[PDB]
């Protein structure tokens, strides 16, 4: 079993109040069943579009999920994911420049 | 150099249960997804069926119609009779294609549980030095099988160099796009970590530096490329450096899409 790393980053430059895509993209991870939600504020963000899963040439899989955001100074972000490999679900909240 | 990978991902879960879901990718743009709800291998891009008439298209995906249940249950059967030596659940993952040349080099590699233990090669299939043992008898069965032998060399040897020529052809204009970056500067709110950010870039191909004027900055760490959901990359490259020593620094991008006009970002 492996542990998927997350990564969040934006599509483009976080300016506040523009509209922009917001991704959480995961790798490294077996087996592939997966629970990858997006955050706002700590609640689940309703449409969260999601690539279909694939993997890389040493055989761990990845998947790229992304929704639509617009960045403020009263809002925090982040992804969740569950898996077999981790006890607990494991977040990350968006680093704010990225 | 295109590589041309079939992606094939099976998950057995108890005896009554398994999916097998399938992607490819030329280069790295996806051009097929094969859901297990399907009967049909869907298009991802106008271009996914290359040259291929309608009816040579359906001929091809029927064999893999055709492959797909014959997989299922013969590894089904395999479990069954190893019972209960090998049991559930159980994840077999399946890389096949064709790696293009200026001429082609074809493979097709099978791990299990994460593992590579199995390949084609040549005229047959084998196991892989340090593979289990219990695959050998299995894999020597499955060798005797002298028209999936004769189907699997025709699929390695002809008709995926065939079919990538098709694919480079008729999606030349989309493998051979230009999307330009858009880059911003960043910093953790001691010694500051400067951060310039490099996103929506395609091809893959980039040159991101932190520079003085025209000194290149040789702390620069390249981040990984990182995909965007619209077929373009993402890349960060950071430079730790002192206080009060970012003044005149500068991130500087260079791309085949911005045509010799590099983007500089003053910090
Ligand atoms: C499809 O292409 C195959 C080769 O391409 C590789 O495999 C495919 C799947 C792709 O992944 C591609 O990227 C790879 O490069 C091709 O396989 C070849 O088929 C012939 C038989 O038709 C084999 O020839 C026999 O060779 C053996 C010796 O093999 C050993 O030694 C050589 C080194 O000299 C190594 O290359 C091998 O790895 C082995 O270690 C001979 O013993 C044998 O000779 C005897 O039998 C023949 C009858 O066939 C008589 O004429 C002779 O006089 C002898 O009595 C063969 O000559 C060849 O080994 C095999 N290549 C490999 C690498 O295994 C396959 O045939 C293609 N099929 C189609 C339908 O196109
Ligand atoms: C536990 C981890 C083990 C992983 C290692 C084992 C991997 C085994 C992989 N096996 C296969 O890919 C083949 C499975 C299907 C095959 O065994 C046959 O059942 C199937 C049907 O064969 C019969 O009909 C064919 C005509 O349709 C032929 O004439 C054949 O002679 C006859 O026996 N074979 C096929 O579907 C062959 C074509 C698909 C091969 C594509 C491989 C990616
Ligand atoms: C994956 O896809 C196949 C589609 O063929 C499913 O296989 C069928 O499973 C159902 C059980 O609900 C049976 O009624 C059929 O006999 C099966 N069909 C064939 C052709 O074998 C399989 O169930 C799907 N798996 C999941 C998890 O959805
Ligand atoms: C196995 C080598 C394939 C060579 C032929 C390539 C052109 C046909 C593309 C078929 C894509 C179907 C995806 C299913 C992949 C699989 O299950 O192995
Ligand atoms: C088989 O596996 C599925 C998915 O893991 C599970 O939900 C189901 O209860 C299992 N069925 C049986 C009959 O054991």
């Amino acid at each position: 079993q492996k542990t998927p790393q997350i990564q969040v980053y934006s599509r483009h430059p976080p300016e506040n109040g523009k509209p922009n895509i917001l991704n959480c993209y995961v790798t490294q991870f077996h087996p592939p069943h997966i629970e990858i939600q997006m955050l706002k504020n700590g609640k689940k963000i309703p449409k969260v579009e999601m690539s279909d899963m694939s993997f890389s040439k040493d055989w761990s899989f990845y998947i790229l999920a992304h929704t639509e955001f617009t960045p403020t100074e009263t809002d925090t972000y982040a992804c969740r994911v569950k898996h077999a490999s981790m006890a607990e679900p494991k977040t990350v909240y968006w680093d704010r420049d990225m | 150099n295109y590589t041309f990978r079939c992606l094939q991902m099976s998950s057995f879960a108890n005896r009554s249960w398994s999916r097998t879901d399938s992607v490819v990718w030329l280069g790295d743009l996806q051009t097929h997804r094969w859901s297990n709800d399907s009967a049909t291998i869907s298009f991802t891009k106008p271009w996914s069926q290359g040259k291929l008439s309608n009816q040579q298209w359906e001929k091809l995906q029927h064999m893999f119609q055709v492959y797909r249940v014959s997989f299922t249950r013969d590894i089904q059967e395999l479990v069954k009779m190893m019972s209960p030596k090998e049991d559930y659940p159980i994840e077999i993952q399946l890389s096949a294609g064709c790696e293009m040349y200026p001429a082609s080099e074809s493979f097709l590699h099978v791990a299990f549980q994460g593992k590579y233990v199995v390949r084609f090669w040549g005229t047959s299939w084998q196991t892989v030095p340090g593979a289990p043992s219990w695959l050998d008898l299995p894999i020597k069965v499955l060798n005797a099988d002298q028209g999936t032998s004769a189907t699997v060399q025709m699929l390695l040897n002809d008709t995926c160099p065939l079919f990538v020529r098709g694919l480079l052809e008729a999606g030349k204009s989309d493998l051979e796009k230009q999307e330009k970056p858009v880059a911003w500067l960043s910093s953790v709110p001691g010694h500051r970590q400067l951060v310039c950010h490099v996103s929506g870039f395609y091809p893959k191909p980039v040159w991101v530096m932190w520079m003085r004027g025209d000194q290149e900055q040789q702390g620069t760490h390249r981040g990984d490329f990182l995909p965007n959901a619209d077929e373009t990359w993402y890349l960060q490259a950071t430079l730790d450096v002192e206080a009060g020593e970012e003044a005149g620094l500068a991130c500087r991008v260079k791309h085949s899409s911005l045509g010799g006009q590099d983007i500089i970002l003053y910090w």
